[PDB]
RNA sequence: AAACUUUCAACAACGGAUCUCUUGGUUCUCGCAUCGAUGAAGAACGCAGCGAAAUGCGAUACGUAAUAUGAAUUGCAGAUAUUCGUGAAUCAUCGAAUCUUUGAACGCACAUUGCGCCCUCUGGUAUUCCGGAGGGCAUGCCUGUUUGAGCGUCGUU
RNA sequence: UAACGAGAUUCCCACUGUCCCUAUCUACUAUCUAGCGAAACCACAGCCAAGGGAACGGGCUUGGCAGAAUCAGCGGGGAAAG
RNA sequence: UGCUGUAAAGCUGGGUCGAACGGCCUCUAGUGCAGAUCUUGGUGGUAGUAGCAAAUAUUCAAAUGAGAACUUUGAAGACUGAAGUGGGGAAAGGUUCCAUGUCAACAGCAGUUGGACAUGGGUUAGUCGAUCCUAAGAGAUGGGGAAGCUCCGUUUCAACGUGCUUGAUUUUUCAGGCCAACCAUCGAAAGGGAAUCCGGUUAAAAUUCCGGAACUUGGAUAUGGAUUCUUCACGGCAACGUAACUGAAUGUGGAGACGUCGGCGUGAGCCCUGGGAGGAGUUAUCUUUUCUUCUUAACAGCUUAUCACCCUGGAAUUGGUUUAUCCGGAGAUGGGGUCUUAUGGCUGGAAGAGCGCGGUAAUUUUGCCGCGUCCGGUGCGCUUACGACGGUCCUUGAAAAUCCACAGGAAGGAAUAGUUUUCAUGCCAAGUCGUACUCAUAACCGCAGCAGGUCUCCAAGGUUAACAGCCUCUAGUUGAUAGAAUAAUGUAGAUAAGGGAAGUCGGCAAAAUAGAUCCGUAACUUCGGGAUAAGGAUUGGCUCUAAGGAUCGGUUUAACGAUCAACUUAGAACUGGUACGGACAAGGGGAAUCUGACUGUCUAAUUAAAACAUAGCAUUG
RNA sequence: AAUAGGGUGAAGCCAGAGGAAACUCUGGUGGAGGCUCGUAGCGGUUCUGACGUGCAAAUCGAUCGUCGAAUUUGGGUAUAGG
RNA sequence: GCGAGAGACCGAUAGCGAACAAGUACAGUGAUGGAAAGAUGAAAAGAACUUUGAAAAGAGAGUGAAAAAGUACGUGAAAUUG
């Protein structure tokens, strides 16, 4: 048979991601002195809109504490973030809308975006429009601290590790339908080339495991071994469960 | 009415590729290229056109005198009059207050 | 419309002229040449196209320098001059 | 086209004066088997390589 | 009976069989060991009094030198070319040279005859800018030289 | 299921040479001339009926017949060509 | 010409020809052709047959020539009709360009002609492009894979400057002071980007040559001016002004630099047009007439602007204000000012040029002379540029080279003299490569001079909503073998009495409708549509009526006078073989069923659909 | 880089009317939309027209879909035979 | 590759693809594909001259042993043709 669409994406020709209207990487300071023992403040001098992204990024400038140099980073706007406000970021910073915190210095129940995953990582966790992170609880005697990520999930995060304080901006995206087709192809311009989708039950054999009949249809389980092959792996992949999802989970 | 081609190789109408029509002391009508219209020298802190600097391509300004780009006063081609006002007020109040916060802990260093 | 209608969108050189070979084979976007294999070192060729050798080997140029070993050798690669006779 | 590498340009040069007619004096040589220069070559009928 | 069609013969056509050649090929045997950074094989562009090709050659361009030989070259032309001779012609021979732009290709680059830097000399009032001439600046590795680096480390104050 | 459709289908009004049933008109061809000048195809060829026969003959057998050289149309046949 | 042999074949008479060949005993083999839709070559019938019929269209005369339907010239008739059959280019071609000669082949007739053939000539740049920058990307290096051709990686586990800048030194040594986040390279003739215009000139080149007039960059460098004894200038409340009027390291900004629409304003060019000064055409009659010249470059100076900003001031009886709804105690209206110079004006350039006329020199290179070339108006006009605005996105709409300014204050500077080349003037240089011509119903690609394909700039008058269609000005063409006839059958286009889908699988095809104004407009509906639903009326010409404005001018009767100006709407009378969106242009409509929601997409070359996609829904990791 | 001329008339805004209020109604303005008629463009529905040894190895004519965006397109660049 | 000597080999549709300006002309974007094509005569003596013709050419003539050898060149079969 051929190659199918799943597997084309690999080598990455037509697939990797349109980045030429792109306004940097979000990523919180590099870890450094200040804040690890201290706070540094910086002022947002912009907040701009970044193509492929729901949420605004902010722009911020610090002064650089080694040398006579401004340094600009860009941070995921929080909701809140006005233009001249003065950020801080360290272990002393106060709980303030946008001040950078690490974790151990937040109360349970505070609401925190842009979580470090590892101790100076820049930032790995709820970084989309409308969504946070929950802090849970600490373990002092560890240093470690109790979180709940977007997908509701807890994690167990070091207590060094950074986020900003608040909940990232431009949520609710969401709530309003697309309605066009054409909606949606600006939507994926500025992101990557995985638009529009072919249904695999509407090809030959050849194409897809979907493919051909005298009928559309798929004939056997569309669940698919967790441990199953490259080019087998088109439909409900390690399914649990299939069919409405009724009641809790 | 008489009608005009292109002075040069290029035939597409480009942003680089602007004519004006002129007509000749021939009596003639001809394409005569024009250059991309300048843009006007902005403020760096709220993005208004600044007054008194003349309006030229880059590389216009190395070849006039100094008097077309700037104004006489601090920060004169760079900063608006309105912002540089703010700078200066905000500078001594906020170091007026330095003081303030400075002497405020040099006595409850002796009291409290 | 595939024949005579597309036939008429031909004006992009795929090739253009080799510095090695001389030949319009060398692969614009590409920058390689099809026939010499310029620029790398060594030179295209494959015993599995004998005529492709045949048409560019030694001796189907001037060989401007391997023509005259020969008779140098013959003579066992005198140094000097030749002396006229007495 | 009116903008024209020199490598192009060269080429050209050579192709024209390549196009010239056998010289009549040649036929005149002893032993001479060359009756016209058969290699001639129109513009519109056979196209160059470049 | 003409014309027409068909058959036959003669001559003329068309065409290039047949015969006969052959500086080619094919095969066997015998003998030899010699490409290139001292720049090969190959490519592009040029070169002649009058040349397009093939052959030859490289701005010293169908060749310069030397050696041998000994009066040509030749289609025409033409010596301020040559003849009992340092002397015509000749890839006859060849030991000295010339050998454009390239190419393993070497300052970087090349769909560009694009862009540098170093040394000496020279011209423009010039160490610095602009022009010209000549000579240089690639990579891996070896031996050596010089200049260095590391509380890796020895001695001493 | 409103709206949309060079999507499939039925009916009605209008309109009509679709038809009853055909007729007339125009230009360009076809036609004749000067010049120019291909191609498919071709075992040999070319009038019929019956017979027998590879059971549907241009040829064989038995009959009908049969008089040079030719032009425009035509689509029965060559179980025409591809 | 015969003879022999059953035969395969052998010999021989005559002709032709011109250099080798045979008999017999044997050896040897790439050894015998009618086929194989055999191979290569050559040739027929077909057959002087099919045919040389798209793109409206040609005709008379002269010249040349042996020869003219086809060449040249003249006269006429036409077409393309500014979305061209016009004028240029990118790609592609490569001498097709121009002149002379020229017709053997080619231009499916011809040929005196040609994009053919032959010989020559022709492409001139500091300013036009390349070159430089970076884009998606490509790709060396330290390295890491791979037996290897090579693969990965682009600052990456790297000791990564052939660094600079000064005071110099003439000791060709130095003394050192700063920095080295990022930095190989290639990659755009449409992106970014230093700088040129007018008139003239060739057979063929020109933003390239000639004439005049400019500009940039790099370099050198003197004079004037400017500045200093209050050393690195003054003025202005301010926005800010200037002929100038120190400023290292380092830092910060701006320009470079950026989407798409909508209406409005202004300019430029074009279109329309009024007097005056010329030229041509018509003139039986009419027309103070119809057509035409009346132009002004880059560059320099002065002036010239919406926005924005400054000073004054303190607002409800809220005011100002756009076609479009925003602004104001975070300071409106009012009054007064500052800036950008886009754009216009005046002047220089510059009338000497160019243009239109009149008079002459002469085989005459080429002219010489005189007159004029002036002042206006108009606009829902077209094209285009710009400006201030409004809308739009789950879309927010490149980079780098390069240039400038500012912050900063290192360092250096005067009094008998010092500094500075951001004010004026002056001096030198700008290399290399492309440059002719076609850009297409004949210069490219489709085997070719093929009705195909191929990216882009300029764009007149009338009718009109219109850049549609039709006619016309400029320009360019009049090219497509021709002549004679006009049967059948065609191809393309028209018409038809009465009937009106009875034809047919099926109304296939054709016909009917059609512009604009007024009236009127059903189910169903997601309330948005359906809708031009359906269905009626009108429309010419002429002569009038009515409505709609601009600019100025003064105790609020300017409620009036003066001047000027554009086409829109509505109405009336008369009129004609009752015609009038009179050509062109231009919906057929209605009631339902199946199906896909819709816009969109695909089988290039038999399938456009109910197929695919979509938003929406749901599941999985 | 390119895309005649029309139709419709979404938000927002102005004025007036009714109402005790909540609000409603009317006349303008405005210029939205993968809306619509329709050029150029892009496409290719039907005549199952022409041609079908063609102008053409996919064309010609009329008719037709769409025509401001999921638009058309040049050039550069990337993806290469299971 | 270089330098030689040979053959019961082939004899221009054969023999290497190429006896020749052969890896040439030419095709294809490219990798690649790739021909045809030898013979006047001992010697150009390659037909001076005249004449018809616009010319190519023809007719005389001339060269040559031969023009029944005229660069369409020795010999010149068949198909096909007058
Ligand atoms: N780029 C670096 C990282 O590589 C990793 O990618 C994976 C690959 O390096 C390798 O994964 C292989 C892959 O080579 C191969 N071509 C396909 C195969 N399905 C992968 O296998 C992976 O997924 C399967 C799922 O069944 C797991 O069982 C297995 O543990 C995991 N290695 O192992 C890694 C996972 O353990 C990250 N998963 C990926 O998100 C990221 O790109
Ligand atoms: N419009 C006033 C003047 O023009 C400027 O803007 C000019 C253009 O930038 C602007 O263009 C449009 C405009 O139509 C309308 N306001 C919408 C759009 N925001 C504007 O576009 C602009 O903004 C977008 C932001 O998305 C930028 O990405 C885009 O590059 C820029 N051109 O409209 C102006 C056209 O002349 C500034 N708006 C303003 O500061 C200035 O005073
Ligand atoms: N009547 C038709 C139309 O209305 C107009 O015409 C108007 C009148 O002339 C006409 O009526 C008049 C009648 O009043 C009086 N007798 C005068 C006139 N002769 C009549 O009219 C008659 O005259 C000629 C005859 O062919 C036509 O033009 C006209 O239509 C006809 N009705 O009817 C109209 C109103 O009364 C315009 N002429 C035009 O738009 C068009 O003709
Ligand atoms: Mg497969
Ligand atoms: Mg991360
Ligand atoms: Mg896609
Ligand atoms: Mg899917
Ligand atoms: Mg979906
Ligand atoms: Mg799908
Ligand atoms: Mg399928
Ligand atoms: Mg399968
Ligand atoms: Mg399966
Ligand atoms: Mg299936
Ligand atoms: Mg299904
Ligand atoms: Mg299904
Ligand atoms: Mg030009
Ligand atoms: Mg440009
Ligand atoms: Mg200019
Ligand atoms: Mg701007
Ligand atoms: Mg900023
Ligand atoms: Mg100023
Ligand atoms: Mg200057
Ligand atoms: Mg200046
Ligand atoms: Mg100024
Ligand atoms: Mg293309
Ligand atoms: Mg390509
Ligand atoms: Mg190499
Ligand atoms: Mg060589
Ligand atoms: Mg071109
Ligand atoms: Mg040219
Ligand atoms: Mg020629
Ligand atoms: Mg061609
Ligand atoms: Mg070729
Ligand atoms: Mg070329
Ligand atoms: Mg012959
Ligand atoms: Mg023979
Ligand atoms: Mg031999
Ligand atoms: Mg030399
Ligand atoms: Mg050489
Ligand atoms: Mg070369
Ligand atoms: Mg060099
Ligand atoms: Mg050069
Ligand atoms: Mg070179
Ligand atoms: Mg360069
Ligand atoms: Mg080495
Ligand atoms: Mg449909
Ligand atoms: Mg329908
Ligand atoms: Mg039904
Ligand atoms: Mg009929
Ligand atoms: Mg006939
Ligand atoms: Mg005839
Ligand atoms: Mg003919
Ligand atoms: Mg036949
Ligand atoms: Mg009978
Ligand atoms: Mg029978
Ligand atoms: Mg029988
Ligand atoms: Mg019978
Ligand atoms: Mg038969
Ligand atoms: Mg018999
Ligand atoms: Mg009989
Ligand atoms: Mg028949
Ligand atoms: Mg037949
Ligand atoms: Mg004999
Ligand atoms: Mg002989
Ligand atoms: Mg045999
Ligand atoms: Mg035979
Ligand atoms: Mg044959
Ligand atoms: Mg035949
Ligand atoms: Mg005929
Ligand atoms: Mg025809
Ligand atoms: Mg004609
Ligand atoms: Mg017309
Ligand atoms: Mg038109
Ligand atoms: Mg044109
Ligand atoms: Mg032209
Ligand atoms: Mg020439
Ligand atoms: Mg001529
Ligand atoms: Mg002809
Ligand atoms: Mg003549
Ligand atoms: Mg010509
Ligand atoms: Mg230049
Ligand atoms: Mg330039
Ligand atoms: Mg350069
Ligand atoms: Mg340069
Ligand atoms: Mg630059
Ligand atoms: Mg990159
Ligand atoms: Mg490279
Ligand atoms: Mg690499
Ligand atoms: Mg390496
Ligand atoms: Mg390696
Ligand atoms: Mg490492
Ligand atoms: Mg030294
Ligand atoms: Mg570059
Ligand atoms: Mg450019
Ligand atoms: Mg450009
Ligand atoms: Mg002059
Ligand atoms: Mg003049
Ligand atoms: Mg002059
Ligand atoms: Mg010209
Ligand atoms: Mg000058
Ligand atoms: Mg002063
Ligand atoms: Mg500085
Ligand atoms: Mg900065
Ligand atoms: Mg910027
Ligand atoms: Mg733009
Ligand atoms: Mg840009
Ligand atoms: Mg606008
Ligand atoms: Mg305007
Ligand atoms: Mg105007
Ligand atoms: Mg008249
Ligand atoms: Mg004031
Ligand atoms: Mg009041
Ligand atoms: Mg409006
Ligand atoms: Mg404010
Ligand atoms: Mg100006
Ligand atoms: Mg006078
Ligand atoms: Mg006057
Ligand atoms: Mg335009
Ligand atoms: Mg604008
Ligand atoms: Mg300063
Ligand atoms: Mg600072
Ligand atoms: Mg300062
Ligand atoms: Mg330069
Ligand atoms: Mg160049
Ligand atoms: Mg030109
Ligand atoms: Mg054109
Ligand atoms: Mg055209
Ligand atoms: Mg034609
Ligand atoms: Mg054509
Ligand atoms: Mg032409
Ligand atoms: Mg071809
Ligand atoms: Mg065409
Ligand atoms: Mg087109
Ligand atoms: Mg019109
Ligand atoms: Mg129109
Ligand atoms: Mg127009
Ligand atoms: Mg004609
Ligand atoms: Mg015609
Ligand atoms: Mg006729
Ligand atoms: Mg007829
Ligand atoms: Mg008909
Ligand atoms: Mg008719
Ligand atoms: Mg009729
Ligand atoms: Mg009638
Ligand atoms: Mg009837
Ligand atoms: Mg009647
Ligand atoms: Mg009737
Ligand atoms: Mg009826
Ligand atoms: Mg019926
Ligand atoms: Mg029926
Ligand atoms: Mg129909
Ligand atoms: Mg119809
Ligand atoms: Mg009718
Ligand atoms: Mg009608
Ligand atoms: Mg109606
Ligand atoms: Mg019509
Ligand atoms: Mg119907
Ligand atoms: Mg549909
Ligand atoms: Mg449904
Ligand atoms: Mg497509
Ligand atoms: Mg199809
Ligand atoms: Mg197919
Ligand atoms: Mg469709
Ligand atoms: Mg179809
Ligand atoms: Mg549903
Ligand atoms: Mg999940
Ligand atoms: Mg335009
Ligand atoms: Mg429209
Ligand atoms: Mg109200
Ligand atoms: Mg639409
Ligand atoms: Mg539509
Ligand atoms: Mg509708
Ligand atoms: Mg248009
Ligand atoms: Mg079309
Ligand atoms: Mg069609
Ligand atoms: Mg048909
Ligand atoms: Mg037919
Ligand atoms: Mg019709
Ligand atoms: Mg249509
Ligand atoms: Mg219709
Ligand atoms: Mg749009
Ligand atoms: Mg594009
Ligand atoms: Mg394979
Ligand atoms: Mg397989
Ligand atoms: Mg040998
Ligand atoms: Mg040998
Ligand atoms: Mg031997
Ligand atoms: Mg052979
Ligand atoms: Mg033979
Ligand atoms: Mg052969
Ligand atoms: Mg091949
Ligand atoms: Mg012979
Ligand atoms: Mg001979
Ligand atoms: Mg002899
Ligand atoms: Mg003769
Ligand atoms: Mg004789
Ligand atoms: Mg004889
Ligand atoms: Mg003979
Ligand atoms: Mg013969
Ligand atoms: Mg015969
Ligand atoms: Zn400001
Ligand atoms: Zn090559």
């Amino acid at each position: 048979g051929r190659v199918i669409r799943n597997q084309r994406k690999g080598a990455g020709s037509i697939f990797t991601s349109h980045t030429r209207l792109r306004k940097g990487a979000a990523k919180l300071r590099t870890l450094d002195y200040a804040e690890r023992h201290g706070y540094i403040r910086g002022v947002v001098k912009q907040i701009i809109h970044d193509p492929g992204r729901g949420a605004p990024l902010a722009k911020v400038a610090f002064r650089d504490p080694y040398k006579y140099k401004l340094r600009e980073e860009t941070f995921i706007a929080n909701e809140g973030v006005y233009t001249g406000q003065f950020i801080y970021a360290g272990k002393k910073a106060s709980l303030n809308v946008g001040n950078i915190l690490p974790l151990g210095a937040c109360p349970e129940g505070t609401i925190v975006s842009n979580v470090e995953e590892k101790v100076g990582d820049r930032g790995a966790l709820g970084r989309t429009s409308g969504n946070y992170v929950i802090i849970i609880g600490h373990n002092p005697d560890e240093n470690k601290t109790r979180v709940k990520l977007p997908s509701g999930a807890k994690k167990i995060i070091s207590s060094d590790a950074r986020g900003v304080i608040g909940v990232v901006a431009g949520g609710g995206r969401i709530d309003k339908p697309l309605l066009k087709a054409g909606r949606a192809f600006h939507k994926y311009k500025v992101k990557r080339n995985s638009w529009p989708k072919t249904r695999g039950v509407a090809m030959n054999p050849v194409d897809h495991p979907h493919g051909g009949g005298n009928h559309q249809h798929i004939g056997k389980a569309s669940t698919i071994s967790r441990g199953a092959v490259s080019g087998q792996k088109a439909g409900l992949i390690a399914a649990r469960r299939t069919g409405l999802l009724r009641g809790t989970q | 009415a008489q009608r005009v081609t292109y002075r040069r190789r290029n035939p597409y109408n480009t942003r680089s590729n602007k004519i004006k029509v002129v007509k000749t002391p021939g009596g003639k009508l001809v394409a005569q290229h024009v250059k991309k219209a300048a843009s006007r020298v902005k403020c760096g802190d709220c993005g208004s056109a600044l007054a008194g600097i003349s309006t030229l391509r880059p590389r216009q300004y190395a070849q006039v005198s100094k008097t077309h780009k700037t104004v006489q006063r601090a920060y004169g081609g760079s900063r608006c009059a309105n912002c540089v006002k703010e700078r200066i007020v905000r500078a001594f109040l906020i170091e007026e207050q330095k003081i303030v916060k400075r002497v405020l802990k040099e006595q409850q260093d002796k009291e409290k | 419309g595939k024949g005579t209608p597309s036939l008429g969108k031909r004006h992009n050189k795929s090739h253009t002229l080799c510095n090695r070979c001389g030949r319009r084979s060398f692969h614009v976007q590409k920058k390689t040449c099809s026939s010499c294999g310029y620029p790398a070192a060594k030179m295209r060729s494959h015993n599995w196209a004998l005529k492709a050798k045949r048409r560019r080997t030694t001796g189907t140029g001037r060989m401007a320098y391997l023509k005259h070993v020969t008779r140098r050798f013959k003579n066992g690669f005198q140094t000097g001059v030749a002396k006229a006779q007495t | 086209p009116s903008q024209k590498s020199f490598r192009t340009k060269q080429k050209l040069a050579k192709a024209q004066k390549q196009n010239r007619p056998l010289p009549q004096w040649i036929r005149l040589r002893t032993d001479n088997k060359i009756r016209y220069n058969a290699k001639r070559r129109h513009w519109r009928r056979t196209k160059l390589g470049i």
